[PDB]
């Protein structure tokens, strides 16, 4: 069976800007397990991301945590971008800040 | 009480420089081990790196788990075809209220629950057809089932009762959330009220709104990890334009003395 991940945005610790802190990208949800995500800022692609070890949850579906060091600003926007078999393009979840 | 569990998976074929076969080990919420084919070698994660163990405590693991890569990559074999396949087990136990071992064995093909190990006969099971072909090659491997019994009854209680022993201030770890409720516009007259919780540990939380002090309801919401296995979640209430100050948020966690009020910033 295929199932479809659900995407999920938002900072390690409250943003603040000027603070550094770390932006995660947590992908959950899915299966089968061969997934693809980058984080964004304005849009282009960050290079130095880490992610957690691929894992499953009760109902064997399974998740993963992209996360990258940053420094939040006033301007900045960031964005997680997910490709997955049961998409017909890839996903982009904006970092909304409240979340 | 606390759950000591194997995530196991294997594919038929991993996309190059992935491993075919890895595990994840978790005491309740909380990662203590991984392994995976391409380094072979059972490792500690976060804090347990630091734990006091038995001298042989990660050479056991490994070997465990060794075996266990043998039989998740045999299971392929057993359905043939060109696949793919994903097999997932979650291996494990739990200490009862009578101080003794409860055992969990399952496993699932291509996302889809299938089989078990059935521990008082010692042997593997389930309805499909794909369930009888690997079990029966499984059971036909020399001391696989006996292995099986003793990883469970045995070798996993065991590490249980050690990891409380010698990690209880690890489990016992309470991180209170950091909190912000914050208003964004929406749809024409409508704002989103979020309450959000940072960075806090055991994962149980729960999240509440008031309106004006009267119950407003949970909202609706989501909850995560982040990098150090600490926590994050969120939940968000759509309201009325120009309503947002009615109303706060009010949040429970192990980590504080009491339930507390979250005010609008």
């Amino acid at each position: 069976i295929q199932r479809t991940p659900k995407i999920q945005v938002y900072s390690r610790h409250p943003a603040e800007n000027g603070k550094s802190n770390f932006l995660n990208c947590y992908v959950s949800g899915f299966h089968p397990s061969d997934i693809e995500v980058d984080l964004l800022k304005n849009g282009e692609r960050i290079e130095k991301v880490e992610h957690s070890d691929l894992s499953f949850s009760k109902d064997w579906s399974f998740y993963l945590l992209y996360y990258t060091e940053f420094t939040p600003t006033e301007k900045d926007e960031y964005a997680c971008r997910v490709n997955h078999v049961t998409l017909s393009q890839p996903k982009i979840v904006k970092w909304d800040r409240d979340m | 009480h606390l759950s000591l569990l194997y995530h196991l998976t294997a594919v038929s074929s991993p996309a190059p420089g992935t491993p075919a076969f890895w595990v994840s080990g978790w005491l309740g919420p909380q990662q203590y081990l991984s392994y995976n084919s391409l380094r072979g070698e059972a490792e500690p994660c976060g804090a347990w790196v630091w734990e006091n163990q038995v001298s042989w405590y990660w050479e056991k693991e490994t070997t465990d788990l060794r075996i266990k890569e043998k039989l998740f990559l045999e299971a392929f074999k057993a359905l043939g075809g060109k696949g793919p396949y994903t097999l997932q087990g979650l291996l494990g136990c739990e200490l009862g209220p009578d101080n003794t071992s409860v055992p969990t064995a399952k496993f699932a093909l291509n996302g889809e629950e299938f089989m078990n190990f059935d521990l008082k006969q010692g042997t593997w099971g389930g309805d499909w057809p794909e369930a009888l072909a690997i079990s029966q090659r499984w059971q036909q491997q020399d001391k696989a089932a006996n292995k099986e019994l003793t990883f469970l009854l045995f070798s996993c209680p065991h590490r249980l009762r050690e990891h409380l022993e010698r990690g209880r201030g690890n489990l016992e770890w309470k991180e209170p959330p950091s909190m912000r409720l914050k208003a964004r516009p929406s749809s024409p007259g409508f704002s989103v009220l979020t309450c959000s919780a940072f960075s806090f540990y055991p994962p149980e939380l729960q999240l509440r709104f008031l309106r004006n002090g009267l119950a407003a309801g949970t909202g609706q919401g989501d909850f995560g990890p982040n990098s150090d296995g600490s926590f994050h979640a969120s939940s968000s209430l759509t309201v009325k334009s120009g309503d947002e100050h009615h109303y706060c948020c009010i949040v429970q966690h192990a980590g504080l003395a009491q339930p507390l009020r979250v005010e609008l910033e």
